[PDB]
Order: C-alpha cells, then structure tokens, then sequence
C-alpha cells in the first residue's frame, strides 16, 4: 500500500462505500432521545497533521456532506455533551460538560512487547495474534457474565490491536469511577519494566480469574510452548525463572538441559510446582503474565476521550476499522482485512460487504433490546 | 421554653431530612453540647480501646444512656435526630472540623449498628443461596443483590462475586458500603449547610454554637 495514494481514495470511499445507513442507526440510537446525536463529538486530522475537535452535526445527511467535503485522514469518536460542540464558543465556563459516552477498551500489541518473541516494535505476525483473541474471549466473556452487558461491539484498530464498544442503556450513563473500578476487576498484569513478576494471586482464586483461566489454557499449548516457544533456551526460560522462587532454579535448570523442546519442559515445571504445593499457583501465574491482558486504565478512565472511529482508515497500513464476529473469533485474520485500495478498485468493477452485516446483526439486536 | 426557634425556617438513621420543629433555646443549645461530649467520648474511646471490645462495647452503651440516646426509645429519637442537624452548623465550617465530626459520627453508626439486631438490618432464596455458595467463597448468614456500580470498592478489589451486573455482598462487608455512602451523603449536606451558614452566622443566638465547636 502506497499512503501518497490516500487522499484520493478517500474521496471515493467517503462518497460511495462508507455505511452512512448503518452509522446513523448507532450514534442516534433510534431518536428515542433528541439532540443525542447532534451533540455527539468528533474530531478531524486533516493534512499535514492538522488536528481539530469540538466537530459536531445535524443529522446523517448534515454528516455525509461534511465528510466528503473534510476528506480527514483520521477521526475520533468523543463524547456526548450538554450541548453542541461546534457551538462551544457561546457556552460559558462550568455549563460544558461531558455527560454521557459508550464503555470503551483500548488493546495495544505494545503493551506486550516483555513477553512475546515472534516481532518487536510495531511489527506483528498470527503467531501474536492469539493474544488479542485471547484478550477478547477472556473480557467478552466477563462483561456478558459478571457484568450482564449484551450490547459489545469489538473492533480491530487497523494495526497493533483492537477497540471494543460497549452501547447498553445503562453503559454510557456509568460513571468515571465505575469505569475505573471495572478496569482494577480486570487488570491483573501490574508492574512496568523494574518490576519482572507483574501477578501474584493468594491462595485463593477470584472466579473470573479462575474462568480466564481455563480460556488460556484452550490457547496456551500452541500460542506459547510451539509458536513462541517460550522454553527455547536458557535467555528465554531465566525470564520465568525470574517469576517463581530461588528454591526451584537450580533444579528446574537441569530439567531445561536434560529436556528438548518447550512441551517438556513446562510440563517439568508444573511437576515441580504441583509438588510444590504438596510441601503457590506457579503454573497460573506464568500463564496469565504471558498472556492475560494488558489494559491502559486512561482510555477508558475519562468520558471525555477521543477515540478512533469505526470504519476509519490506518494512515499508513490503509486497513479498515473493520467490525468482528464473536462467534467466528478465533478464524479472524487481521491480514485479510480489505484496504482501501482493495475495495476501491472492486467499485470500480466489495470485500467490505460481509464485515457490514456483522455490524447490522448487532444493530438488529440492539433495536429489539430498546423496544422490547 | 421563653425563648423559641424554627428549625423548618433554619432548614440508628442517616439524617437525611430536616425536622419541622420549634423548640426552645435552652433545649436547642443544650442539645447541642449534649451530642458535642458525646462525639468526644467516641473519639477518646476510638484511641483508647479498639471498636468490637466489650468494653468499648459497655462504655459507649453507658455514656448513650447518659445522654440520652416503643415510645420508650423515642424522646432519645427526637433528640438524636435534631441534635444531629444542629451540629451541621458547627462543623460544616472546616474540612477538620468537618472530617472530625463525620469520623465520629461514622464510628458512631458503626456501634449502634454493631447493637442492631438482623431482622431490623434489612428493613433499614435458600436454595440460591446454597446454589452460589463455591463461587462466592473463593471470589471474597445474608446476601444481597446490588448493582455493581454501588458496591465500587468491593469489585475493583476482586472481594465479591459478580454476575450479570450484580454483586453478591455477605453483611460483614456490607457495612462499609452504607457507611461510606452516608460518609458522602453527609459531607454533601455538610458543603450544602457551609453555604447557608453565612446568612445566620451572625445571629448572637447562635455565638455560643458557632465558636464552643
Ligand atoms: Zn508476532
């Protein structure tokens, strides 16, 4: 992909591929409430990085011109305030407030860059993947079950990893606090580089916990013992040493040497801490460090946050903010999502098409839940 | 009772509304000072002994029957209730004043609530119950279903059982969550009363209250 060829393909995307039809359905939500969507806030990057925000429209038309007429190569969706963005300049100070906004997770590859081996930086492959997957399992499933949410909207960034929006009625009205408090339930990965062992569970094991777990354990084999390979050699398998006490190394060490792959040897390291427990959760630990999630709190922390929109454009992969089955999860491929240049050529003549009804399957569902 | 005020016109329980009353002030100034001693017995016994102790237990229980506080545990109501609203005035007017009239005021509920008995607690399933008992042992008598965003503090620290956006709370934790919203609840009406002060503050009737904090 060439991103000199950008603003030309935004023309024709902005004018005769991007679902307006779909995107009004969300953001006003049935009108059931007025001034919903008009008070909603965007924000542009125009070029040569031009920022501005306190955007704001009408209605889908008023938004299909601007749009098209803008041509922006990046947009952020913000939150809903007490009045129109684009008229902030007549409210006066202490009036503007941000009142309600979706529950809203950012998941970045880069927060993992300790604990994976395959590529660095902002360089990904599949062997990686699996720990988005594993991310979205582990707090899809929390959300639906401890939380009872039923409206979630996972979206892939376009590059290093994955948006979820959270749309329930009784969601964009939660406050800061309670968002801060959802993100400690979840956040178990806690230290920056000074500390090396980031878990450490009690004796006794939260629930949610417990059932992340268990999805781990459906990936681990062939995520981190066969295409990471965590246990390849002593450089690779100091670093888990690092994670259990100095009573074990010595003995864990030879059993490393006299073992051939990765297999053997953490099946070594479960024995030797199962007797361990006998003479805490060693096996738990290593697991949920290497491929629990990751969660930056501030994203989801303020309602006033700016965060890229769905069906939005990479700048430089050129790859679509595209929505993700949930049921289809684990075939998901992030490198066959269709660019720009792909799906422009085929109006020309799309790929976008099966990813659209995903978004109004979880669109018709959320008109039932409104009504019914 | 010569001398009369409006407390209508001046504005176990969490003092949320006002009371209507005229009453006399003899009655209203000595109301005062008698909670004020009552507040201070708390704090010495907070530093003296420990909240659970017997002791602590039997002293706080003697000094309430002191100052007074059926029908028969009604005349302490009234004087509980409006004494509590007259102190509003003395110690909204500093963050020290303020935090040291709730601290005293929150160890207070927690021993008349430590008095209370279960049934009046709620008023305030077994086979479910039986059904969740595992899941709620290793996450962390009665159990109670809120909605999560109320019980913050619980499930940000992983110290109750979630599902499909409730908690299920055990009454010994239950405590804090009532104590602390009351804590906010309090020092919100307490900034509300910080604002009103300043039109009767000068009123000699209230000298004596507004200094003799
Ligand atoms: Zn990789």
């Amino acid at each position: 992909f060439d991103p000199t060829e950008l603003p030309e393909l935004l023309k024709l995307y902005y004018r005769r591929l991007f679902p307006y039809s779909q995107y009004y359905r969300w953001l006003n939500y049935g009108g059931v409430i007025k001034n919903y969507f008009q008070h909603r806030e965007f924000s542009f990057t125009l070029k040569d990085d031009i920022y501005i925000r306190y955007q704001s429209f009408n209605n889908q038309s008023d938004l299909e011109k601007e749009m098209q007429a803008a041509n922006p190569y990046k947009i952020d969706i913000g939150a809903v305030y007490s009045h129109r963005p684009n008229q902030h300049n007549t409210v006066k100070l202490g009036a503007f407030q941000a009142q309600e906004k979706e529950l809203v997770f950012d998941i970045d590859m880069t927060d993992y860059d300790d604990v994976r081996r395959c590529c660095s930086s902002a360089d990904i492959c599949p062997k990686c993947w699996t720990l988005m997957t594993m991310a979205i399992r582990i707090i899809d499933r929390a959300l639906k079950e401890d939380f009872g949410f039923k409206h979630r909207l996972w979206v892939y960034s376009g590059r290093r990893g994955v948006h979820c929006w959270v749309c329930d009625e009784s969601v964009r009205k939660l406050s800061s606090a309670v968002r801060s408090g959802i993100v400690e339930y979840l956040s178990l990965v806690k230290g920056g580089q000074d500390v090396k062992k980031k878990v450490h569970l009690s004796e006794k094991i939260h629930p949610f916990i417990r059932k992340s777990i268990n999805i781990i354990k459906k990936y681990f084999e062939e995520y981190a013992l066969v295409n990471q390979d965590i246990l390849e050699n002593k450089e690779s398998w100091d670093k888990i040493l690092a994670l259990v006490p100095e009573t074990i190394h010595d003995e864990l060490q030879q059993s490393f040497q006299k073992s051939h792959n990765s297999l053997q040897r953490w099946e070594h390291l479960k024995k030797v801490a199962s007797r361990y427990q006998n003479n805490p959760w060693l096996e738990w630990e290593i697991m949920l460090q290497y491929c629990f999630p990751r969660l930056d709190i501030n994203v989801s922390k303020g309602i006033n946050h700016l965060l890229k929109s769905p069906f939005s454009v990479h700048p430089k992969t050129g790859r679509i903010s595209v929505p993700i089955d949930l049921q289809k999860v684990d075939q998901f491929d992030p490198f066959t999502v269709p660019t720009i240049s792909f799906i422009c050529r085929e109006l020309d003549a799309t790929s976008l098409a099966p990813y659209v009804k995903v978004f109004e399957h979880f669109l018709e569902n959320l008109d039932k839940s409104r009504k019914g | 009772g010569y001398s009369e005020v409006n407390l209508s016109k001046l504005f176990l329980q969490f003092y949320l509304q006002p009371p209507s009353e005229n009453i006399s002030l003899i009655e209203f100034e000595n109301l005062a000072i008698d909670r004020v001693k009552l507040l201070k017995s708390v704090e010495n016994l907070g530093v003296s002994y420990v909240k659970g102790t017997e002791q602590y237990q039997s002293k706080l229980e003697s000094e309430l029957r002191k100052l007074k506080f059926l029908e028969d545990e009604y005349e302490p109501r009234r004087r509980d209730h409006i004494s509590h609203f007259i102190l509003r005035l003395a110690y909204c007017q500093s963050e020290e004043l303020r935090r040291w009239f709730i601290q005293q005021e929150m160890d207070l509920l927690r021993f008349r609530f430590s008095i209370l008995p279960k049934d009046k607690i709620q008023d305030f399933s077994d086979e479910e119950k039986t059904l969740r008992e595992q899941e709620i042992v290793a996450s962390s008598e009665s159990i109670y279903k809120i909605p999560f965003a109320d019980a913050l503090d619980l499930f940000r620290g992983r110290k109750v059982y979630l599902e499909d956006g409730f908690a299920y709370v055990p009454l010994k934790d239950i405590v804090a969550i009532i104590l602390n919203e009351f804590r906010a609840k309090l020092s919100k009406a307490l900034a509300l009363t910080a604002r009103s002060l300043p039109a009767v503050q000068s009123d000699e009737r209230l000298q004596p209250l507004l200094n003799h904090l």
